[PDB]
């Protein structure tokens, strides 16, 4: 369904 | 609508993760890991370095803390 | 980064730690304590709070090595 | 000079 992708990098 | 879960704005709460010190950042990584459940999608890529998380997949609960923890720290 | 380790990789590899492995690092820090590494360990309040930047660069190697192999 | 990490139970 709804979705909010976070990608928290070094 | 994917932007809002909560009443938690969900960009708001991403733009405020990138400007944590990186040991605060640690603490977010924490946070979101000791208090996982099972529909919450969480990746920790531990030799590259990403933490890769679906922010709308958080309860409503942990998002609030979150933003709590991301207004207190930055 | 301190030595060969990306500290924040190895932070965050830390937290991937189940608990029960995580009493291994706890052990491996104490272990190798220096008078220049900045450890407490508030037993009551069950928090250990290390200076990542204040190890030895052999025990950052030791650690990440652990949470490579424990995650 | 610092990278604090917490363990907490």
């Amino acid at each position: 369904s709804r979705s909010f992708m976070v990608k928290i990098r070094t | 609508a994917s932007t809002v879960k909560g009443s938690v704005d969900l960009e708001k709460l991403a733009f405020g993760l990138t400007k944590l010190n990186e040991d605060d950042l640690v603490g977010v990584v924490q946070m979101v890991t000791d208090n996982k459940t099972p529909e919450m999608n969480v990746t920790n890529n531990v030799e590259e370095g990403e933490f890769i998380i679906d922010l709308y997949s958080l309860p409503e609960g942990l998002l609030k803390s979150l933003w709590d923890y991301v207004k207190k720290n930055t």
